[PDB]
């Protein structure tokens, strides 16, 4: 904004508040809504069990 | 971690495996891909895969003599049960979990 | 930034009745119906540790007697039924910005 | 012979290629023993009888890795053979094989 | 069980650097912001200087900005502050904190911390020739 | 034998029910061989040879 008594940035408060409160609600979703229990993917076999 | 040995040559006890230093417990087992100190005499360890998934994770692990080599054997010799399939500093050696009889 | 001011300051009263302190901050902290508060407590010769958070709820280990209210820029602490091993400094926090505030803290002790 | 586990090994007498500059051939094997069960060994020859044997209690299962690494110490609860991973993430790509969370 | 330990404090004429660190255990740490607050003796508490998760983004009290800096090794799990230009006031009882809100992205200077989960126990720091 | 497979056979003399018009089963075994190895057949009786 500017104006005949001064000039500048003001950026917003409430919105992008609450807009990072949503995106960091959203990349906790993404993330740790996956959960994984213990495994051992690693399986080994002989020649007489191709 | 094994290093030179394997799990068969750690469980059997091999003349090259006997310096590691066994714990209490652990995880998982490493071996690598130089690792070809197994079964030092010729043979087929039958079931061997089992045994290497069962012996994967532990909690207490407790090497102890079931029958003790001196007294176990009264009218059965296991000084002369020696192979040179594989050497301990150039002499014959058996596995030191097994005895020849 | 944002100051806060406890109105009682070293209030004393004794076992088993009602102690009640404000918090009136410069501007509202409370969004959306969610309260940005949290109260802390301290004995001497331990760190203080968390006793009320979001202004409503309650830390597990914390005795049941400890509640607290409100709501805008004003919100209590009460304490139901007080302990003599609850002598200790109270404090209050906003953290709604990023210089979280401690209010100058008020004391609570036998009377 | 025990509670679960029963089998008669004949001997068998053969002509085997020569491994490890050995005529002869060993079949190596392995069984389990529940707390206050009983294991038997009879034989009359070609047996070779265990001298130190182990003691454990399993911990579920894991895996067995097999690379070129050094060992440290860690606090970690993904283990590929190529190293570790942070696990605070969903997706890796370092290796297929894994072991642990 | 969570553990905030830290030492490395004591004495120290101004102008020469100190060193602290608050390594931490038994949680999930990198997943976490961490804190610094301090106690002037007979005083209230006080923020110092807050990290996130991942160590982009570092933010200061308008007290200690420019002579501080915080800084986090999340392969041993231990937090760190830098601490220099000292003067009489920055006497004080130090505390590392966790912060509440799991993987919380700051991304300016105004933004909602999360309350304090828990605290170490506390290291003595003064100023005096 | 060979390097990897080691096993002695047995006959299975017995009066096994008529089928495909003959009385008695064979059974037929396969192994590799690894280069550099030697497989060594060696019988007196009921070798069906490669
Ligand atoms: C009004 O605020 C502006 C910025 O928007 C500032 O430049 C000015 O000094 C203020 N004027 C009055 C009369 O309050
Ligand atoms: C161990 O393995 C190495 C591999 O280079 C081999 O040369 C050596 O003969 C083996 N030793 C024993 C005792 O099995």
């Amino acid at each position: 904004h500017q104006n005949e008594q001064g000039s500048g940035y003001a950026a917003d408060l409430k919105s992008t508040q609450n807009a990072i409160d949503k995106i960091t609600n959203k990349v906790n979703s993404v993330i740790e809504k996956m959960n994984t229990q213990f495994t051992a993917v690693g399986k080994e076999f002989n020649h007489l069990e191709k | 971690h094994l290093g030179k040995c394997n799990i068969a040559g750690w469980i059997l006890g091999n003349p090259e495996c006997e310096s590691l230093s066994t714990a209490s417990s652990w995880s998982y087992i490493v071996e690598t891909p130089s690792s070809d100190n197994g079964t030092c005499y010729p043979g087929d360890f039958i079931d061997y895969e089992e045994l290497r998934e069962q012996l994967s994770s532990v909690s207490s692990f407790e090497r102890f003599e079931i029958f003790p080599k001196t007294s176990s054997w009264p009218n059965h010799d296991s000084n002369k049960g020696v192979t040179a399939a594989c050497p301990h500093a150039g002499a014959k050696s058996f596995y030191k979990n097994l005895i020849w009889l | 930034d944002i100051v806060m001011t406890q109105s009682p300051d070293s209030l004393a009263v004794s076992l088993g009745e009602r102690a009640t302190i404000n918090c009136r901050s410069s501007q509202s902290v409370s969004s959306n119906n969610k309260n940005f508060l949290a109260w802390y407590q301290e004995k001497p010769g331990q760190p203080p540790k968390v006793l009320i958070y979001w202004a409503s709820a309650r830390e597990s280990g914390v005795p049941d007697r400890f509640s607290g209210s409100g709501s805008g820029t004003d919100f209590t602490l009460t304490i139901s039924g007080l302990q003599a091993e609850d002598v200790a400094v109270y404090y209050c926090q906003q953290h709604y910005r990023t210089p979280p505030t401690f209010g100058q803290g008020t004391k609570v002790e036998i009377k | 012979g025990s509670s679960r586990y029963s089998k008669k090994f004949k001997p068998e007498i053969a002509i085997r290629p020569k491994v490890r500059d050995q005529e002869g051939r060993m079949n190596y094997y392995w069984t389990l023993v529940e707390p206050g069960d009983k294991i038997t060994f009879e034989a009359t020859g070609n047996l070779v009888v265990p001298r130190y044997a182990f003691a454990m209690e399993r911990n579920a299962g894991s895996g067995i890795i097999i690379s070129d690494t050094p060992v440290h110490d860690c606090n970690t609860t993904c283990q590929t053979p190529k190293g570790a991973i942070n696990t605070s993430l969903p997706f890796q790509n370092i290796h297929p094989i894994t072991i642990g969370k | 069980q969570v553990q905030l330990v830290q030492s490395g404090g004591g004495v120290v004429p101004p102008g020469r650097s100190l060193r602290l660190s608050c390594a931490a255990s038994g949680f999930t740490f990198s997943t976490y912001g961490m804190h610094w607050v301090r106690q002037a003796p007979g005083k209230g508490l006080e923020w110092v200087a807050v990290i996130s998760y991942d160590g982009n983004y570092k933010y200061y009290a308008d007290s200690v900005r420019g002579r501080f800096t915080i800084s986090r090794d999340n392969s041993k799990n231990t937090l760190n502050l830098d601490m220099n230009s000292l003067r009489t006031e920055d006497t004080a009882l130090y505390y590392c904190a966790k912060d509440s809100q799991l993987r919380s992205l700051l991304y300016f200077d105004w933004l909602s911390q999360g309350y304090f989960d828990h605290w170490g126990q506390g290291t003595l720091v003064t100023v005096s020739s």
